[PDB]
């Protein structure tokens, strides 16, 4: 533990040995000179570093797997993970394992960008100022990775739980009558008639006569599995039966990903197990920071979490009563102004809570009425994938605390190995508005409603005519790994919690639903919820 | 018959072992045929759930030791024809890794989309026990290095990527693309390997 | 192999006649005929000026030496070599197709079937375009030439999509080409009358009001309606 | 219904370009440029003069009795109506208004664009050609070379075009009279204004260095 300096000279000759000769590691004059220093320092006189160099070569063969390892990054790297290792097995840290280095919130441009081959393969592909814009094949592939997906999950679960298979359109056209199952994109036709859209093409299908599985939402946009009997004479699909795709279990994709290390796993439900005590407060949905009572409300709120400051305190869109929009008035109208001066008097009411705000991190996720999604949108259904909360407006609120994020809306959390997405929007509507009817309570609503969502495998399983979605950003919205907590903000649906699939699915509602400012809490240890309503 | 599937995987096997035989080009495996894998194995399930329903029919039913003893055999050599072909093309696909690793354990670690998990953990597995066998007692030797003997020692290289300034055993090499060194043929062996040398 | 260069009757394609009209040679000649490509002079100005440019560049010396450095570069190689490549391909692999390259092809080709059907049924005329079973042969022999020249041992349905977009590039091309009205212009008259110059409405109200209705293409291309939702929304562009 | 997205509703949101006429060279012609002004007031009150794209024709029907009353109270004493037709023209764009709608905006902005384009075909068929229009003045081209016999024509095309029943509720007023003038767009353009007065705004002088600045604007006036 004695410091000193090594020069790079003497080291040389050993530095070589070790790591070129015995593994095949070239080294570089900076990396020689830095390695040099860094063992100067967690040793003296430098002689019994050969551990440490061995450990160190190990390390960046077992992780790293390339050559130059004097690079600054890469011997830092291997540095900090023996650093790690080290800590767990309890030199330069002996200290123990934080979960902070282990949680971590994932916006829609901060996602994994993973394209799956059609054969088999579920690849990675990971410059301006216009370099995030999606290019038109992004448009023209945002369904075709959508319905590539939902097609493994068809060929992974159905055949083997099911085995009679899949015929694809375009070999439907020379058979006369025989029975067919489609996986298919349900839409309606610019002539106005119900079809199936689907790789191979499309076909028209007769609606009438046909029984679907009545657990479930069916809309337009929604890819199912129809069922029937072709005709060429009319050219169409006379359906009898028709369902959605079955789902899969989150470990099934798992496993098909093969992605984690073992370690990293092992470290990763050991701090799972250790840490049985942690809170995670949900708000509610439209916290309106124009409305008085709302304000009210949230400072009894504040006070009574100030006693209990969770771990992370989560806020859901629509935080203003009126949609955003370029407000032509001479006054302070001014929408833009008025949502900065109303995070201003968020953040004044906010401070006056020392003990909340602090060892706790408060995600905020943007809404129909909310600045950059709702000022062209004027709170409609805009554009899906919403960016962050602008920073313009977040001075007085950052300023105020240390640990405040500004998350898509539809945004991943990596807490521990398990995935947390949240997700505030008024899904129940939209479907209940747009379900086509079959020529042929609120749980059993909310049941069909979940069972639609991870059937298909998406957050929105909608048209881009009836929700824009950004081209680029779409493996955002795929349901692909089944992730286990799902936090699903909305608005017209009632406030829930249901499991299915392995799959943890809560609905808090609205923040005030007749007269309470309802707010959610959740332990992932135990992995149990509990509602909160509290009177105004 | 039966063993169409296994015949046209190890038509398959033959193939890859030519396409890898000549020269040296050092290429990565054709892409694991999981298709293959799965037909065959469709068979021997579909094969297996045969014999089963044979054994219990006969034990329910009146059938002589003939066709009851006849039929079983013929599907058992039925699978030990299948898993023979099996056996062969992961051995071929096996050894051709082995063949990979060894050559490049001092030269690169790598397209592992055409391997099977099981294949890229064996893989992953094997560099490690080759380097266990490297460090434990044999480490004085380089079991990695070159097979061709070392008839000069001296010799000139051509830098073919600039690698800026790498630190030898002893000075120290300036790595300036298109220059020409003159040095042992012993200390730059790895570089050579690697492709950072050209000249002999 | 068969390489024919023609031209169609009147010098120019004349496009107004009939496509039967253009073209002298009888169904049977055109039948034996795999790829069948028409070229038009589009006279577009950018691309005339992106061509004289190349051609200045040809006269003046200035080819001599691109095709050099191009070639050099390795995106372009010299006769003798593609000639050897060619000849060793052609001895070395004979590939054969996949059972779903068949079927995609199968039913690629009862598209294409059904689709002179429909156009033969509205020009109430046979088509000059044969497309036949040895069009499926066509197909078949392209699909192997592109697994060929990758020496690949049976063809991929890659090769069967780039196959079936030039046959959709030449022959269909080829096959696309025309020359009631009364129903045409009784319609136009209609939708000139009752969709306002300035608006739009959907294109099941003009199914409702009411075809092939090649009357809202041929408007389309006297750009006074447009089809933009997807072509579930017609809208008078301002004609 | 109002919350989801629709194509043709999002398109009529952002569907604001005006078409804008204009033509660029020298005009040894006098031309006037005449000021247009309650062009929406007019469009609206002379619109009397299927379709998922088009407003309700009742609530259109409504607006125009609501305006015709608003009118002809404007024409006796009454402040208050002309105030309100102002504000309905400066309203119907208004997303705080509490009745507003996209495709009553849509709507108006059509007309109000076909109107435009009737007053042009007029102007031209009266013998002045255009070479500007923007919603907002019109420049016309007499053929009356004299600067001289200019007033007379003026007055004389200024009554035909409020003869016209569309565009009766309109006003106009002369700006500037130009017995010569440079023109190429709004923002660059010179001239000789009423036949003694000159003008000079080129804003492609500030893209030059400054050194030749001056020169251009010397050369200028030299060539003018």
């Amino acid at each position: 533990v004695l410091p000193v300096k090594i020069q790079p000279p003497l080291l040389r000759p050993l530095a070589y040995r070790v790591l070129s000769r015995k593994y095949g590691l070239s080294i570089k004059s900076d990396g020689l000179s830095a390695l040099a220093e860094f063992v100067g320092t967690n040793i003296g006189a430098n002689w019994r570093q050969g551990p440490a160099t061995i450990k160190f070569l190990e390390q960046f063969a077992a992780v790293w797997k390339q050559q130059e390892r004097g690079l600054f990054i890469d011997q830092s790297g291997v540095k900090e993970v023996i650093q790690e290792m080290k800590e767990r097995e309890k030199p330069e840290s002996s200290k123990a394992l934080d979960w902070r280095d282990y949680f971590k919130v994932i916006n829609a441009s901060q996602q994994q960008r993973f394209s799956y081959n059609p054969h088999k393969m579920q690849f990675i592909f990971v410059g301006g100022i216009a370099g995030f814009l999606p290019d038109i094949e992004d448009k023209v592939q945002m369904f075709l990775t959508r319905y590539y997906l939902t097609n493994d999950r068809v060929m992974r679960n159905e055949n083997f739980q099911n085995s009679m298979s899949i015929t694809p359109i375009k070999n439907l056209l020379g058979r006369d009558a025989q029975n067919f199952l489609l996986l298919g994109l349900l839409n309606k036709n610019f002539k106005g008639n119900w079809s199936l859209e689907d790789p191979s093409g499309s076909v028209e299908i007769d609606i009438s006569q046909t029984i679907p599985t009545q657990g479930h939402y069916y809309v337009p946009g929604c890819m199912v599995l129809v069922e029937g009997i072709y005709y060429s004479v009319g050219n169409k699909f006379h359906v009898t039966s028709m369902t959605l795709p079955p789902g899969e279990r989150r470990e099934i994709t798992l496993e098909t990903i093969g992605n984690l290390d073992k370690d990293l796993k092992i470290r990763l439900h050991l701090l799972e197990k250790e840490l049985t005590d942690h809170k995670f407060v949900i708000l509610g949905a439209n916290l309106f920071l124009d409305d008085l009572k709302i304000m009210t409300a949230l400072s009894k709120i504040l006070q009574k979490l100030n006693d209990d400051p969770p771990t992370l305190l989560i806020w859901q869109g629509s935080f203003t009563s009126v949609p955003v929009f370029a407000s032509m008035s001479s006054r302070n109208i001014s929408s833009s102004t008025q949502f900065k001066n109303n995070f201003d008097a968020l953040a004044t009411l906010l401070s006056r809570f020392d003990n909340l705000t602090e060892n706790t991190t408060m995600i905020f996720i943007p809404g129909p009425n909310d600045l950059w999604g709702s000022m062209v949108s004027l709170g409609a259904s805009g554009t899906l994938p919403q960016d962050p909360i602008p920073s313009a407006f977040t001075k007085k609120i950052n300023k105020v605390c240390k640990n405040v994020v500004w998350s898509s809306n539809p945004t991943r959390i990596a807490y521990l190995s398990q995935e947390i997405v949240i997700f505030r929007d008024d899904l129940s509507g939209r479907f209940k508005r747009h379900r086509l009817e079959f020529p042929f309570q609120k749980v059993q609503e909310t049941r069909k409603l979940v069972k639609t969502i991870l059937d298909q495998g998406h957050l929105s399983p909608f048209l881009d005519s009836l929700r824009p979605i950004s081209w680029d950003l779409d493996h955002t919205l795929t349901l692909c790994p089944i992730p286990s907590t799902m936090v699903l903000c909305d608005t017209t649906s009632a406030q829930f919690d249901l499991t299915y699939n392995g799959c943890k699915v809560i609905n808090p509602g609205s923040f005030i639903h007749n007269r309470r400012a309802r707010y959610m809490e959740y332990v992932p240890s135990s992995k149990k919820t509990i509602q909160e309503e509290i009177y105004i | 018959m039966y063993g169409d599937l296994g015949n046209k995987l190890v038509l398959e096997a033959k193939r890859t072992k030519q396409l890898y035989a000549r020269s040296n080009q050092d290429v990565n495996l054709p892409m694991y045929h999981e298709d293959i894998i799965r037909n065959i194995l469709k068979e021997v399930s579909n094969l297996r759930k045969n014999t089963e329903y044979l054994k219990e029919q006969q034990q329910l039913g009146m059938l002589d030791d003939k066709v009851a003893k006849c039929q079983y055999f013929v599907t058992l050599l039925c699978m030990e024809r299948n898993k023979r072909c099996l056996l062969a093309y992961q051995r071929l696909r096996t050894d051709i890794l082995d063949s990979m690793a060894w050559n490049n354990n001092g030269l690169d670690l790598m397209d592992t989309n055409n391997l099977s998990h099981q294949e890229q953990e064996y893989l992953k597995e094997y560099c490690d026990l080759i380097t266990d066998l490297k460090s434990g007692d044999l480490v004085d030797i380089d079991l990695s290095g070159s097979l061709v003997p070392p008839s000069d020692v001296f010799i000139d290289v051509r830098v073919l990527k600039d690698a800026g300034e790498i630190q030898t055993e002893y000075g120290v090499f300036n790595l300036i693309k298109d220059s020409q060194f003159f040095v042992r043929q012993s200390d730059v062996e790895r570089l050579i390997q690697q492709g950072y040398l050209q000249k002999i | 192999s068969v390489l024919a260069a023609a031209n169609p009757i009147y010098g120019r394609y004349d496009d107004l006649k009939s496509p039967g009209d253009n073209i002298d040679f009888q169904t049977t000649i055109l039948s034996r005929f795999d790829m069948i490509f028409i070229v038009k002079d589009d006279h577009n100005e950018e691309r005339d000026i992106s061509i004289a440019n190349h051609v200045i560049n040809i006269h003046t010396g200035n080819a001599n030496a691109m095709q050099n450095q191009q070639e050099e570069n390795g995106s372009e190689i010299s006769i003798e070599k593609m000639k050897r490549y060619i000849t060793y391909c052609r001895l070395k692999c004979a590939p054969r197709l996949s059972p779903q390259a068949a079927e995609k092809l199968s039913s690629n080709f009862v598209t294409i079937r059904k689709q002179l059907l429909i156009n033969e049924l509205e020009s109430t005329e046979r088509s000059s375009i044969p497309i036949t079973i040895r069009q499926l042969e066509a197909i078949i022999r392209i699909t192997e030439s592109l697994a060929k020249l990758e020496l690949s041992p049976i063809a991929q349905e890659r090769h069967v999509d780039e196959a079936i977009r030039l046959f959709q590039a030449s022959t269909m091309d080829a096959a696309s080409q025309d020359p009631s009205l009364s129903e045409i212009r009784r319609f136009e008259q209609e939708l000139k009358r009752r969709l306002p110059i300035g608006w739009s409405t959907s294109y099941q109200t003009l199914r409702r009001e009411f075809a092939l209705d090649k009357a809202l293409y041929a408007l389309e291309k006297h750009e006074t309606i447009q089809l933009r939702h997807q072509g579930q929304n017609i809208y008078r562009s301002g004609v | 219904i109002q919350n989801d997205f629709d194509l043709n509703t999002s398109w009529i949101m952002n569907d604001s370009e005006f078409p804008k006429i204009n033509n660029s060279g020298v005009y040894d012609n006098v031309v006037l440029d005449v000021g247009v002004d309650n062009l929406t007031v007019n469009t609206i009150l002379t619109s009397a003069l299927f379709v998922h794209d088009a407003f309700s024709n009742d609530a259109l029907n409504v607006l125009r009795g609501m305006l015709k009353e608003w009118w002809d109270e404007a024409l006796k004493e009454n402040s208050t109506a002309d105030l309100l037709v102002n504000s309905l023209a400066s309203w119907v764009q208004n997303p705080n208004a509490k009745l507003f709608d996209g495709l009553l905006r849509y709507h108006v902005h059509n007309l109000t664009k076909k109107a435009l384009l009737q007053l042009v075909n007029e102007f031209s068929a009266l013998g002045s050609t255009i070479v500007y229009a923007d919603r907002n003045q019109i420049l016309i081209k007499t053929n009356k070379y004299s600067p001289e016999n200019c007033y007379a024509y003026s007055q004389y095309m200024m009554k035909a075009v409020r003869t016209n029943p569309m565009f009766s509720y309109l006003d106009l007023n002369i700006k500037r009279y130009w017995d010569l003038l440079i023109w190429m767009d709004k923002f660059n353009f010179s001239g000789l204004a009423c036949d003694y007065t000159a003008v000079s705004q080129w804003q492609l002088k500030k893209f030059l260095s400054p050194i030749y600045q001056p020169e251009f604007e010397d050369w200028m006036m030299i060539i003018l």
